[PDB]
DNA sequence: CTTTATTCACAAGCTTGCACAATCCCTGCTGGACAATTCTGAGTGATGGCAGCTCCCACCTTTCCTTCTTCCTTCACTTAGACTACATTTATTCAGCATCTGTATTGTTGGAGTAAGTTCCATGTTAATACTC
DNA sequence: GAGTATTAACATGGAACTTACTCCAACAATACAGATGCTGAATAAATGTAGTCTAAGTGAAGGAAGAAGGAAAGGTGGGAGCTGCCATCACTCAGAATTGTCCAGCAGGGATTGTGCAAGCTTGTGAATAAAG
């Protein structure tokens, strides 16, 4: 009974958008959905204490952006930046 | 009942603390490097499992899950993937 | 800020050997590999390797197996390669080059280059050569023999001077590149386009594919003003 | 109403945008979401998993597999800087450990 | 309370005559198997000198070992 | 010391009966100018009720409620205070150091510029250096 | 008949536990021990099987770690073999 | 569904727990005071201290799908961060505490 | 209408309207029952009161009548529970506690 | 613009820092050493500083914004405030 | 005239130097070298005094720390002089490196 | 569960030394005081002095310094207590006790004691005997001389034994105590009752008062049952 | 029963060139990865000349000798 | 003593043969999207002023540089034993199967407890006031 | 009118009721999975020797770190001015939350399948011993 979420069908989606042919075992389903439930705490916690610092209520794409820089290293903190506006960009060009 | 577990740290063998020093690369073990292994061992243990208790208690619960453990693993700045 | 400076120019001699520094300066010398290349009138420009300072992890081009050897000091942050037994047909310009271990990423920061004088996926630029005056559009393209999932990137070199890059992952702006200049296309065909004209775009157009592990150049576009 | 397409699709995206504003909505982060901020994120967090992926399936290929395990995750993240600088204190389970024997260990010539 | 100490007792000295004799446990399964045509492995024979057995069957093997007892200290 | 004890005891059962009745301390010290003429403030009736006021002031209050008590038994507003703004607060502390005594000269000059009586601003300025002086 | 020197046979199993991810403790006498460090706190608690894998996994990836801050202590002092005085000198500057 | 003049705009004038700091260094040590820099460190450590408190109650309270955050959360927290006869004690008071809150 | 605030009701000289508030905007939790702030304000209170007290003893031991940095990071430093709990803090002007290696004496 | 300000942690204030710190004798070497890790703390410290006060809309750095990334390097400090 | 051997004054500027609680790096070049750290960062920078006063606090705890492990792993190599190798390990076993 | 092993009985001459150990085991060796105490017949139990592992602490009695020396070995986690020139009055019980580093902990474990026999605040209990049938209620005070803030404990002591905690900090039940007993008091004025007399209750009681440097300890009450 | 004889007499062959000229096995494997870009290590070429390896292997690494032969007749 | 050909043990590649786990498909079901309404949070501005810059000066404490002294670090050489390597014996582990039951999960109140709102009240500061000069 | 103290009104945040709701104990019922026990292969751990090679002790050289003394420089603290931005306040409007519907994306369970482990066979090589120079 019951129902439990997780990650692990986009994680298959990005898979085979990367390696189309290439597979992927259950553990390393079960550790992707770990890295990807650690990686949202870090950067929700690091975005939540961003709108705190600054007496805001409300968590934005600049404080993702904000937090994203101060937790990623920096090629990866500027591809993960890029990304995100391309995508912000598209949502808002979209509809 | 369930019995009484006593001693056990001798379990963890000299071969087995062996093997794990060779993971980490060492190619000669001083006599004394096993009980030092153990101690250390013992005490990390005991570390998580103390928070894994805490957490089953504060649950409600008497059976410790993997949850816990991670909790516990989390929280000591051990985050460990594969178990979510 | 971030600079790799080379050595001068090298006269050798037949069956001999020559090292070359890639002295880096203005970044974390550990989070970056360094590319070397080989640019030569004959075959214009061909990707020699790699060495990732992090862990020494090196990887070669299968030609050059053999030929060159990478090296890295991280005492002083210097890439060296070793070339041994320097044949005839080895004279030429040798670039060391920046690039992030990310696959995203390209080749931005370029070394002045050292010229040596000794006494697989194609890609396919239509345009060799091209005629335009100071306010045209100018377009070329650069045809991939495989799929590479957008990992191309566009540089420019003006006569006797390093490459600059433009574009990289076939649609993003370089750093401090103005945004006239435009990429576009995936998978096999790939355009870059040069909105209006200008003096200083006269030099010749190169596109780089890294989506497999040998990294090939193309033949290369010419690019002249008035 | 109208077909109604995901907000994934709307912004290009794989992982799911609306799932992400509501985990960020229950998750006692912040009074109100922004409603970029879902998006942002959910992009964030696809580009590092298809990095990761990525580096997996170069690894595994590496090896002659065409199935990622754990151990070409942790090959993945430990070869890369950046990566093993993010994931510093992470333990991956069944990942194994790089090869690295030092130089003074080795046998003399 | 009472079974306990003899069948401790018959593994201590079983152990002990085995360890004077100089033969193996290996050895002993085999000639088990060779004079009463049941073999029995040498795991048989540790958990029997280490008691990790059922009562019911250290019991039903002790005959086997009590005869073979019997017959190595005189041949 | 007496009569701090009887003080006490009677503040209790003039509490005890204002809590019996529902009336609040407002409602007291609006009652207090319908009986007498003298309206007293909510402050007022809770210094009285915690029994912290001075001796005389004690005495003085005290036969008003005395008055009060029994007409709650079976049965002009003053005063208006003023509360300066912000802005003017900033521009009359602008003068600490520079005009310890700016007197009625800078006075009806600085008043005109606030829309405030000179009195208001003479009464301030004495504060001030009463302030000051502790 | 046929020997390797001593410190070949260390250099080849070295190789050969750095190329596999599989636990080196064995199952039972691991949970063993976690039942009896587990009965110091509570009294009659029950394990999932999940939980004891979770807990030997962080425990052999400790000890791995501790152990490669231990060679680089002994390599350090211009030795080959770890000793206990590395041990604890890694763990003082790890801060344990 | 009504306003009725807004009254929660409340500015927090710089507002700190120095005051409480004071009672309890004259509750313990009567003569004696304590600098401004050793206040500001005291501030800073309660802040600290309630922040890491809250952090745990939360993750508790989400790791169980509770939504109240009650003493029971807090106990578990302090015992989960504060080391061994540093919170039991912290326990004992905090139970006391509570036994006396309600009880009038 | 009445008085005796919580703070007085849970006999604590911390304020407990205080730390509710707190709990109650820092994004903790959706409710926060009315045992937590005096459960967390007792325990905030007895740590306080738990340093300040080895902060005095400290000053009292050096013919100091007032409380400074360096009084907290020698009662800080000098328990190891306290230690522990801080052992990822700084006390700005602090110093560190006074110990020279053994091996580094002469003899 | 400045230049060629790591030279103003002399070599004196090295070795007070190391007497605080308890050593008793110092390589000639010790002091390039010191002045690339401290130039290394420094500049992570500042830039997650900048980034706080970029997020903020200002352009002074206050002792919150450094005391917040400290606490966010897991080097908490306390006396500056919070 | 007499003169004193090394190893005494070394143990007379320790005790003293630990006994202080003082900033050991003068002010003013820190300052300096703040501003240049951080002028690569954003232009037109401004810092209060109190940033770097917390700035100097954190790096002059850092470095003291780092001393320590630095002498802890000196004398573990049967050594009282600090050298660079003993800093990069220090730096190497807490994480740094 | 907690343990403090100690030795045998000392016998010794006068002008020798006397070295005791107590090995403890079951907790943290390092973050626990090991507290020293002497108890001879005239003058009931004194304070000793005691020594923190943690850092190597020690803290003695005025009226011992000199007389008495503390150790520590934290590789075999023991306490080693040293007495130098064992005069007559030297012949006694020596107690070793755990003690936490918290100001409100009090000493909970006690060793067994070791029997040497060689060949300011004022605490005062009241009642020095005292009768009690099977079932009443009884009261003992430990009026003090200058004001301790609740720092004071109850012990209880059968005969041969080493004393057993009863009540910490004034008010509150030691571990593995009945609510029976019930603590009282603080400032002065304290009070320790016992609710209804079973025969274990037949005993020696003690109050400790921890507040001062000096710890002293009450004169004591001897309660036996009808 | 027809290789087996030709490789013997081609594996003596190569024992007496060897020996003439003076080169060692390592010697040997060292220079033909000189001259053909294929190393191989002594304990090949000593198997080779002690025709312990199987026919296959001999036969696939007979050429390589075979020009290594001639090769060193000159040079 | 220097190298240089057997010998040996080991890992590594080539080639089938499954079997377990990954891939895919079906069915609900529930969580996300449409959409209009309501409700605030936060961007624009305007402002008053605090604090961060800049410059100047005088002092002297600190820093830098050179010389000579000390003693600490680094090689070199020995060797005693404590590690490794391996054959043999002994012991525990591992895997599948079976039983048993305390425990975890789901379900339906529904009463205690909490959020939101309004008003009432206690405290620090001070505008206003009585008394004197 | 100045100066003194005395009293009383205001700004502000906390507490007392008051009601609407919501949420999490509280039994009830039922899988079910964790524990215990067997039994036989499988794998491993423990023992006992042989023997190498490594850590540690001694000793000497040299060179590097430090102490001392003098010359110089620049850090420190105070005093001014100047203004840039920073924190506060007020407004409105654009975005975010609410609420009722419903539909289609996804999770659980069941079929399909195919990647990689396992077994063996062949092989090439590094380590280490016996021979030859």
């Amino acid at each position: 009974r019951s129902r439990k979420e997780s990650y692990s069908i986009y994680v298959y989606k990005v898979l085979k958008q990367v390696h189309p042919d290439t597979g992927i075992s259950s553990k390393a389903m079960g550790i992707m959905n770990s890295f990807v439930n650690d990686i949202f705490e870090r950067i929700a916690g690091e975005a939540s204490r961003l709108a705190h610092y600054n007496k805001r209520s409300t968590i934005t794409s600049r404080e993702i952006q904000t937090a994203v820089r101060l937790l990623l290293p920096g090629e990866l903190a500027k591809h993960a930046v890029s990304e995100g506006t391309k995508a912000v960009t598209k949502y808002t060009s979209s509809k | 009942h369930r019995k009484v577990l006593r001693d056990n740290i001798q379990g963890i063998t000299k071969p087995a603390i062996r093997r794990l020093a060779r993971r980490g690369g060492v190619k000669r073990i001083s006599g004394l490097i096993y009980e030092e292994t153990r101690g250390v061992l013992k005490v990390f243990l005991e570390n998580v499992i103390r928070d894994a208790v805490t957490y089953t208690e504060h649950a409600k619960r008497k059976t410790v899950t993997a949850m816990d453990v991670v909790y516990a693993l989390k929280r000591q700045g051990r985050t460990l993937y594969g178990f979510g | 800020e971030v600079q790799l400076q080379q050595s001068g120019p090298e006269l050798v001699e037949p069956g001999t050997s020559v090292k070359m520094p890639c002295k880096a300066s203005g970044y974390t010398f550990t989070s970056y590999t360094i590319q070397w290349v080989k640019q030569t009138p004959r075959q214009g420009l061909e990707w020699i390797g790699y060495i990732y300072p992090y862990n020494a992890g090196t990887k070669y081009n299968e030609k050059f197996k053999g030929k060159a050897t990478l090296t890295s000091d991280k005492s002083s942050s210097t890439v060296y390669m070793e070339l041994s037994s320097l044949t005839s047909e080895d004279s030429a310009v040798y670039y060391c080059a920046r690039k992030s271990s990310r696959l995203r990423s390209t080749l931005d920061y370029w070394g002045q280059g050292t010229s040596v004088t000794v006494s697989d996926i194609k890609m396919t630029q239509s345009p060799s050569s091209m005629h335009a005056s100071l306010g045209e559009r100018v377009t070329i393209t650069c045809k991939a023999s495989q799929d590479i999932r957008s990992y191309l990137s566009w540089y420019q070199q003006k006569p006797w001077k390093s490459p600059k890059t433009l574009i990289y992952y076939a649609t993003s702006l370089a750093d401090g590149v103005p945004s006239r200049f435009s990429g576009s296309g995936s998978g096999q065909d790939f355009s870059l386009t040069i909105n209006n004209l200008e003096s200083d775009d006269t030099a010749t157009y190169y596109c780089l594919q890294h989506g497999e592990s040998p990294y090939t150049f193309g033949s290369g576009t010419k690019l002249e003003i008035k | 109403r109208a077909k109604a397409k995901s907000r994934s699709s709307r912004a290009g995206l794989q992982f799911p945008v609306g799932r992400v504003h509501r985990l960020l909505r229950k998750g006692n982060y912040a009074e109100r979401v922004g409603a970029g901020a879902p998006v942002y994120m959910a992009a964030v967090l696809e580009y590092l998993t298809a990095e990761i992926l990525e580096l997996a399936g170069n690894a595994a290929r590496d090896n002659k597999k065409t199935r990622i395990i754990p151990r070409h995750l942790q090959l993945a993240i430990r070869n890369d800087e950046e990566l093993n600088k993010l994931l510093g204190k992470v333990t991956i389970a069944q990942g194994g450990v790089l090869p690295n024997i030092q130089a003074v260990l080795l046998p003399k010539k | 309370k009472a079974l306990q100490k003899e069948l401790e007792q018959f593994a201590k000295l079983l152990k002990q005559k085995r360890i004077t004799l100089g033969y193996t446990q290996a050895d002993v399964g085999l000639t088990l198997g060779v004079l009463f045509g049941k073999v029995f492995s040498q795991t048989t024979i540790c958990r029997f000198e280490a008691l990790q057995l059922s009562f019911k069957n250290m019991c039903k093997l002790r005959p086997l070992l009590q005869k073979w007892v019997e017959e190595a200290d005189n041949n | 010391k007496a009569l701090q004890k009887e003080l006490e005891q009677f503040a209790k059962l003039l509490k005890q009966k204002r809590i019996t009745l529902g009336y609040t301390q407002a409602d007291v010290g609006l009652t207090l100018g319908v009986l007498f003429g003298k309206v007293f403030s909510q402050t007022t009736i809770c210094r009285f009720e915690a029994l912290q006021l001075s001796f005389k002031n004690m005495c003085k209050l005290r036969p008003l409620l005395q008055k009060w008590v029994e007409e709650a038994d079976n049965n002009a507003r003053k005063r208006k205070r003023t509360s300066i703004e912000n802005r003017v607060r900033g521009n009359l502390e602008n003068l600490f150091l520079q005009c310890p005594k700016p007197t009625l000269q800078q006075i009806s000059h600085i008043a005109q510029q606030l829309g405030l009586e000179k009195d208001v601003v003479r009464v301030w300025f004495c504060n001030r250096r009463q302030k000051g002086k502790r | 008949p046929h020997r390797y020197r001593p410190g070949t046979v260390a250099l080849r199993e070295i190789r050969r536990y750095q190329k596999s991810t599989e636990l080196l403790i064995r199952k039972l006498p691991f949970q063993r021990l976690v039942r009896e460090i587990a009965q110091d706190f509570k009294t009659d608690l029950r394990f999932q099987s999940s939980a004891v894998m979770a807990l030997q996994e962080a425990c052999e990836a400790y000890l791995v770690g501790l152990f490669e801050d231990t060679n680089l202590c002994a390599i350090h002092a211009k030795r080959v073999t770890i000793m206990p005085k590395d041990i604890q000198l890694a763990r003082r500057i790890r801060g344990e």
